[PDB]
């Protein structure tokens, strides 16, 4: 199962993205976002799992992007990303 | 042979624990001993995930930093367990070198890799759990406190870095 999950643009400009997911029940330390280009580096930020919304700037007009969600946190001894990262397409 | 087999390297600063882990996921008991013998590499056959395979358990401890025999240990090796002891600083400090000539043996930024902060039985630790979690994400790798004492996390530090080097 997707972890976090149902992610999605709720909001957006030219050149930016608001960004919205699911917590999952479990405790999450940090959300990792990625975006790119769908047209292939990606880039990286985090905010804390208290936290599901981001915006993400300074992206290109009418291009496409992947943006994936990466939930980490602990599953018993093992601190990684959780579950399936959840990923969507999006242009401006 | 034919049966699924993973190489499985261990390293980071002598003492930390990589003989201990060793021991303990393969042979099931913990051993603290002045002057033991460590093999050039463990095997045994297990199930991860459903999966009936040979792990390979090859423990770099008694190699020097730079040798040819280290470098062999590199490049014959799948993935690697990068241990440190939550109760030394030091251990903690050395991983960085480890990541980078570990990168560079494979020439590539992206090899199959764990962390593994060893000896979580004890009391009194030194590196705390969140400096290495921020470490591990930073390096979008997994992160494992183990015990080879207790067997605490050693299987999940191991099966874990199968699972890497599955999705490689
Ligand atoms: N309490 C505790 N002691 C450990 C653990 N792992 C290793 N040791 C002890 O730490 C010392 C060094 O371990 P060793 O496996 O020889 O380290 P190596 O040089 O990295 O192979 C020995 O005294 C071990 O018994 C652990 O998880 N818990
Ligand atoms: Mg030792």
């Amino acid at each position: 199962s997707s972890v976090p999950t149902k992610l999605e643009v709720v909001a957006a400009t030219p050149t930016s993205l608001l960004i919205s997911w699911d917590a999952p029940a479990v405790t999450v330390d940090y959300y990792v976002i990625t975006y790119g280009e769908t047209g292939g580096p990606v880039q990286k930020f985090e905010v804390p799992g208290s936290k599901s919304t981001a915006t993400i700037s300074g992206l290109k007009p009418g291009v496409d992007y992947t943006i994936t969600v990466y939930a980490w946190g602990w599953h018993g001894q093992v601190y990684y990303y959780m579950g399936s990262p959840i990923s969507i397409n999006y242009r401006t | 042979g034919s049966m699924t087999e993973y190489k499985l390297v261990v390293v980071g600063a002598g003492g930390v624990g990589k003989s201990a882990l060793t021991i303990q996921l393969i042979q099931n008991h913990f051993v603290d001993e002045y002057d033991p013998t460590i093999e050039d590499s463990y095997r045994k056959q297990v199930v991860i995930d459903g999966e009936t395979c040979l792990l390979d358990i090859l423990d770099t401890a008694g190699q020097e930093e730079y040798s040819a025999m280290r470098d062999q240990y590199m490049r014959t090796g799948e993935g690697f367990l990068c241990v440190f002891a939550i109760n030394n600083t030091k251990s903690f400090e050395d991983i960085h070198q480890y990541r980078e000539q570990i990168k560079r043996v494979k020439d590539s930024d992206d090899v199959p890799m764990v962390l593994v902060g060893n000896k979580c039985d004890l009391a009194a630790r030194t590196v705390e759990s969140r400096q290495a979690q921020d470490l591990a994400r930073s390096y979008g790798i997994p992160y494992i406190e183990t015990s080879a004492k207790t067997r605490q996390g050693v299987e999940d530090a191991f099966y874990t870095l199968v699972r890497e080097i599955r999705q490689h």
